[PDB]
């Protein structure tokens, strides 16, 4: 059952900024009272932070680009977001993996779907609980399947502030879409602020698929449709150069881009996060 | 599959993926549920993690060295002490 809305105003492109967010733990390693530089796929600081707002008559979710591995933030009170389709083509031509949380379970599950055009759950605004399951029509040559443990989600709309902030990250590499999570509670209107957090790895998925776009699964409250106040924010990853900070409890503690400025690509060449005065060497141009 | 506990002997290791040798040891390290091992300042995979117990225990180099002999001389004595 596939069903489109009616009155969706055209999305924002407001942009944000990236301040100091897009931190995750490397690897599986441990280390200790150290500096440690990496080569990898990471969020620069201060940039450019599309963020797609739901609004009373916006439900913003097109088909977006996966390019290069993405960054996601949530910023939840209801749970609006609540899952994703991955892939290339988006239909059942090709495989597309689906992972949500239908309010029960985590549900990973990877066939030739055929795609709706518009991915939802329709929640009942005066009741608070799920109505409709209007993801799929069909399902076929199913490569991967999971369902997590029961649990029980909330679920009704929420007024206020955004209380949850949920910050994930896909990465494909290898065959593989490495998938990291994080969380802290926040309080705010709008305009994901600044902030500092590690994301940690949850899941390193063998799905061996063609992944160029994707699209989330909002969720519809309705007294068809009707929406929630809820924004997620979309990031680019980009190969960068980073340097962690590990404390004696193998906290990831601080984190340096060696790329925005001449500054900090300097803390990255000295390795120490102060500089005295004087005039040093860094490389050519 | 001999997943047993030989503390404080040079073995030569070989855990889940994890070769080597040298003198096993138990650690005190503040691990996470998802740390696997650890590495020191160098880039020498030092804490383990076991895959039987999930004890974290750390690899200590076996032994080596250099010898350094002390002799009085030969027309004296002939006796030697070493280092
Ligand atoms: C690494 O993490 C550990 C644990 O999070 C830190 O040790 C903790 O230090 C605090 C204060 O220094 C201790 O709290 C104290 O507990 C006693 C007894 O309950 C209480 O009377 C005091 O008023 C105070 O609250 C805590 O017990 C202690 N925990 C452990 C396991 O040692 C440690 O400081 C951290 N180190 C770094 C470098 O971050
Ligand atoms: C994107 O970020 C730059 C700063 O790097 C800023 O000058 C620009 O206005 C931003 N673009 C939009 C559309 O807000
Ligand atoms: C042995 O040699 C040392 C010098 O190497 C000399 O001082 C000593 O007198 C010698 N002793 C004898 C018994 O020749």
């Amino acid at each position: 059952r596939c069903t489109t809305f009616d009155d969706v105003q055209a999305p924002n492109y407001t942009q944000h900024t990236s301040s100091m967010r897009g931190v995750y733990y490397p690897d599986e390693i441990f280390r200790s009272d150290t500096l440690y530089l990496t080569q990898d796929l990471f969020l620069p600081f201060y940039s450019n932070v599309t963020g797609f707002h739901t609004i009373n008559h916006t439900f913003g979710n097109p088909v977006i680009p996966f390019k290069d591995g993405i960054y996601f933030a949530a910023t939840e009170k209801s749970n609006v977001v609540r899952g994703w389709v991955f892939g290339s083509t988006m239909n059942n031509k090709s495989q597309s993996v689906i992972i949500i949380n239908n309010s029960t379970n985590v549900v990973i599950r990877a066939c030739n779907f055929e795609l709706c055009d518009n991915p939802f759950f329709a929640v009942s605004k005066p009741m608070g609980t799920q109505t409709h399951t209007m993801i799929f029509d069909n399902a076929f040559n199913c490569t991967f399947e999971y369902i997590s443990d029961a649990f029980s989600l909330d679920v009704s709309e929420k007024s206020g502030n955004f209380k949850h902030l949920r910050e994930f990250v896909f990465k494909n590499k290898d065959g593989f879409l490495y998938v990291y999570k994080g969380y802290q509670p926040i309080d705010v209107v709008r305009d994901l602020p600044s902030g500092f957090n590690t994301l940690k790895p949850i899941f390193k998925l063998p799905l061996g698929i063609n992944i160029t776009n994707f699209r989330a699964i909002l969720t519809a409250f309705s007294p068809i449709w009707g929406t929630s106040a809820a924004a997620y924010f979309v990031g680019y990853l980009k190969p960068t150069t980073f340097m962690l900070k590990y404390d004696e409890n193998g906290t990831i503690t601080d984190a340096v881009d060696c790329s925005q400025n001449p500054l900090a690509e300097l803390k990255c060449s000295v390795k120490s996060f102060e500089i005295d005065k004087g005039i040093y060497q860094t490389s050519n141009f | 599959l001999s997943t047993d506990l030989i503390k404080n002997q040079c073995v030569n290791f070989n855990f889940n993926g994890l070769t080597g040798t040298g003198v096993l040891t138990p650690s005190s390290k503040r691990f996470q549920p998802f740390q696997q091992f650890g590495r020191d300042v160098s880039d020498f995979t030092d804490s383990v993690r076991d895959p039987k117990t999930s004890e974290i225990l750390d690899i200590s180099p076996c032994a080596f060295g250099g010898v350094s002999v002390i002799t009085p001389g030969t027309n004296a004595s002939s006796e030697v002490a070493v280092l």
